[PDB]
């Protein structure tokens, strides 16, 4: 049904920007937002149904002093969506104090688009993590929405943050940030900058516009992981079904995705299968083993071929698992878009609730950590200060990463039949 | 000719026809015309037309056309105006619901099967295919708007408040009106969800 | 089931669902009849008989099972 | 039957001379009222039914100080009428004082033509709110109409001044003309001047020639009002059958207006009404609900459809209500006009009273209200002070208006089955 996305933070609103350039693309879609001659399939999921089908996004960017929505605003595609949902430091504190004093009327902003939509299913962030101005106001933000929408979901597209460390409070923005995505985020999809670069400088040498190319990648990742909904599939076109099978506990939401075509520029399914449970073809960087994994296929397959590629990808035995349960690995299949080129007909696409995770989380802790041994890295912000005296809201969420740590490692225990 | 000017010269041009004696005698209806009960109306049908439109066929045009001029009656009564506030809510109480009957009779039944019927009427090839398929129109019609189906349990609501069209025109109590007038039409709507489709515009309303 | 009330009901809050996207007319072949009301499910259906004996009452209930 | 239209003021005389050669060359008519060889339909709502058809129309010019009229008579579309019912500042004081001291001619003027007439049943007035010379004379003669005749309708064709205030007295001078628009008149439509420049802006780039573009859009809605007149329909043949349903209160006779296609340079019913139920569509700019609206369409329809775009839209539930009382949406027909190009074939057109108008009321009483606290925007008018030495007829409108906002509020409740 009908979810309701959010973009904010400069990152968060480029990719949203460009994903929303994906969809005009990929659908029937005019740049006005006219129903094309070549328009079928399901267009209710974002998509306002207007008389005429002024498939109207439903995308509401808040920000404030705006330089990259200038870039969004002289462009054909500030056509598409305006139901007045646009509105006009990078530090967690200058965005958490900004976001207070404004929460009211964007919040009635989202009230009225909430109202106005005939549903509400979803919240779908994007974002990423210690985004500048997204750090800060989106915690903030998202603890606003949690407690006054208790009854909904959140996903939060964000990126690990890797600028070679410039800011130094930014362990401590990306662990107050993460503490709100523990506690008022439900789904978590985080990827490596360092890990889309190597890839990057795999497949071309190019890796000088990485803004540009990183939003064509989770533009595919993100139409991909929609285009059940977007496209007349058979399941997960609830979001709720797709994120039950992830999840065993409701605070080991952080999810790793790979991609199986890293050119672009066809085989069967047992190949693909293959290709995927390589970790090459991932797009993320002790003994570590997965929880569940479950994929998205989309093109030219065969359809008793998937029984029999499962059949071998087991009998082989090619992966672990984990000790403490009945898991396995999930096939789901939709169809390949249309109207839009089609190379490497086959385009793949996993998510894996994966332990390996906590030796990244545990490299923030460390950094974390460390800075504040060090205690010259906060900078001493007066708003930050007036928020919290002691600064125990960081001592609080580095126990909750702690915990996620412990819950982690435990899992990889098979005492996961006790606590962890 | 003589069927398009049947549906359009009777079944507009007779409402001010039927006003000029809302406000009588049977030299008055022929000076009117060439200018709620009773009524009759002469004419004669040549014998070229009248070996297809039958005499029986005239007494079949007098009952429609009697119970659409008792609807001009309650609407033009209705038509002439725009506790002590309570009166107003009885006008929009009751504006309402006589012009979803108003409605139901003329858009949903009268134009639909009027037009399909002339598009039906130019297919017959014979004098006797004529007759037949005018007389397939004649016994439904004839049942399509209410006169023989429901006389009692749908009809006489309608039956009851063209009088009100009549007691609210004098006026112009209150509450022993609306009292009466909720009950027979929640009997009418607790019916009508039931339903012959085309009861169910105003079952709604 | 009464079944004298529900049988209207299933068919009006069907087409009111299919009413909200995605056929709001064109094709009213699929109606919602009945024989709980799940045990008691039925539906209506019709294809052309003399050009499609393909299909037979046969077939249909096998595919309504 | 029989209605006589009243022009007057520079932006009346305007749409009126348009909505003449409007009917001129929609109908089979010459430029000196010859019947053509394309003329059937009814032609004695405004026609003067002459021997050989010269339709004249019904149009009673009236002013003082003429300039339009000079571009008016420059025309062959002033042999069209000329039954000699052409008559030859910008406040409300001077144009009520100068409407006073020849009230007895141009009244003749009046009668000459009412006498003339085979009957009365309406007066059109063309005219706009605060229309200089239009105002303050408009009032005075409309008063000395409704004194004179009080068995007749009064529809006043007027839009909402927007000059982007230079005259100072334009709130007093609306204010006294909304007056008697109140206690004068049975019906008023006005029309939001940014509102049109909007549509103009938004259809295409034209804002700069606004009078002739308005003069258009107004005399579409004028004879798309009167088409079921003109030409053979069913029902409202009178003007107080159309008018009946709109008013459940003989003071909220207010009404707002939309137009379905708002480009001309087709598809079904349940679409366009789709299209009208939007805020889009509508000429003019807390919680509002109507009380009734009314449609009118012309073009080529499908005649069960319009059963079944009702029924959907019933429940679709597309739209709220108000709580006191069993009204409805109300769909009527008529045919697309011939011997006009014709273009977009389904337009549309609603009537509907809504109690969103009174908040745009509130803005001109807190307008009069902030210049009469300051007071030094009625200039010291001596016609007004001899008129009115305490200026105390503006209170006397401003608690008019008030009651009717009061009207509006307790309408909007659901006690008004109590008063309001």
């Amino acid at each position: 049904r009908e979810i309701i996305t959010l973009q904010l933070g400069q990152c968060g609103n480029q990719i949203g920007f460009e994903f929303w350039k994906q969809l005009c693309a990929e659908h029937g879609i005019s740049p006005e937002g006219i129903v094309e001659e070549f328009a079928t399939d399901r267009k209710d999921v974002f998509f306002y149904q207007a008389d005429d089908e002024h498939y109207i996004p439903r995308a509401v960017l808040l920000d404030l002093e705006p330089r990259v929505i200038h870039s969004i605003l002289n462009s054909p595609y500030a056509k598409l969506y305006n139901p007045e949902n646009i509105y006009l430091g990078n530090n967690w504190a200058s965005g958490f104090s900004q976001g207070e004093k404004i929460h009211e009327d964007i919040f009635d902003i989202i009230d009225r688009e909430a109202d106005g939509s005939d549903s509400l299913e979803g919240f779908v962030l994007c974002h990423s993590i210690a985004g500048g101005t997204g750090s800060g106001l989106g915690s903030y933000l998202l603890e606003r929405l949690n407690d006054r929408y208790p009854k909904k979901l959140v996903q939060t597209y964000s990126v690990f943050p890797n600028q070679d460390e410039d800011v130094v409070v930014q362990p401590y923005n990306s662990l107050l940030t993460l503490k709100r995505l523990t506690q008022n985020a439900d789904c978590v999809v985080v990827l490596d900058n360092t890990a889309l670069n190597r890839i990057a400088t795999d497949r071309l040498h190019i890796q000088n516009p990485s803004f540009s190319q990183i939003n064509q990648l989770v533009s595919t990742i993100m139409s991909a992981s929609t285009t059940t909904l977007r496209y007349p599939g058979y399941m997960n076109n609830d979001l709720i079904g797709l994120i039950a099978s992830l999840i065993p506990t409701p605070r080991l939401h952080f999810l790793m995705t790979g991609y199986t075509p890293l050119t672009t520029d066809k085989t069967t399914v047992l190949d693909v299968m293959r290709r995927l449970l390589q970790p090459k073809n991932v797009m993320v960087s002790t003994n570590h083993c997965y929880i569940a994994i479950l994929n998205i296929i989309q093109g030219e397959v065969d359809p008793t071929q998937v029984h029999k590629s499962l059949q071998r990808i087991r009998e082989r035995k090619l992966a672990n698992f984990i000790p403490w349960g009945p898991a396995s690995i999930q096939v789901a299949l939709s169809r390949k878009s249309p109207y839009l080129p089609s190379a490497h007909r086959v385009s793949g696409l996993m998510m894996a609730n994966h332990t390996s995770i906590s030796s990244l989380f545990e490299r923030t802790c460390r950094q974390y950590d460390k800075l504040r041994k060090r205690e010259a890295f906060l900078e001493q912000f007066r708003k930050e200060d007036m928020f919290k005296d002691n600064f125990d809201e960081m001592d609080t969420s580095r126990e909750i990463v702690q915990q996620l740590i412990d819950e982690y490692h435990a899992a990889t225990r098979p005492d996961y039949i006790s606590w962890g | 000719e003589y069927l398009q000017a049947m549906r359009n010269f009777f079944l507009d041009t007779m409402y001010d026809f039927y006003t000029s004696i809302f406000d009588q005698n049977v030299s008055f209806l022929n000076v009117q015309l060439q200018e709620l009960d009773g009524l009759t109306l002469s004419y004669k049908v040549p014998w070229p037309v009248d070996i297809v439109i039958s005499l029986e066929c005239q007494k079949i045009y007098n009952q429609v056309f009697l119970l659409l001029l008792q609807i001009k009656w309650a609407k033009y009564s209705l038509d002439v105006l725009l506790q002590i506030h309570r009166m107003f809510l009885l006008r929009v109480k009751l504006m309402h619901f006589v012009n979803s009957l108003h409605n139901y009779i003329m858009t949903r039944i009268l134009h639909s099967t009027g037009l399909e019927f002339q598009h039906q009427v130019e297919e017959a090839k014979d004098l006797d295919q004529l007759i037949k398929i005018h007389y397939r129109y004649l016994s439904t019609i004839h049942d399509r708007c209410l006169l023989r189906e429901k006389v009692s349990f749908v009809k006489e609501a309608i039956m009851k408040v063209l009088n009100l069209a009549l007691m609210f025109a004098d006026g112009w109590s209150i509450e022993k009106m609306e009292s009466d007038f909720k009950n027979c039409h929640m009997f009418l709507v607790t019916i009508l969800n039931k339903a012959f489709p085309h009861l169910e515009s105003l079952a709604l309303s | 089931p009464p079944t004298a009330v529900t049988e209207h009901d299933v068919n009006v809050a069907f087409q009111q669902s299919a009413h909200k996207v995605l056929l709001d007319d064109d094709n009213l072949l699929p109606l919602l009849h009945l024989t709980s009301g799940w045990a008691a499910l039925g539906l209506s259906y019709k294809v052309q008989w003399p050009l499609h004996i393909l299909f037979t009452p046969a077939v249909l209930e096998k595919y309504n099972v």
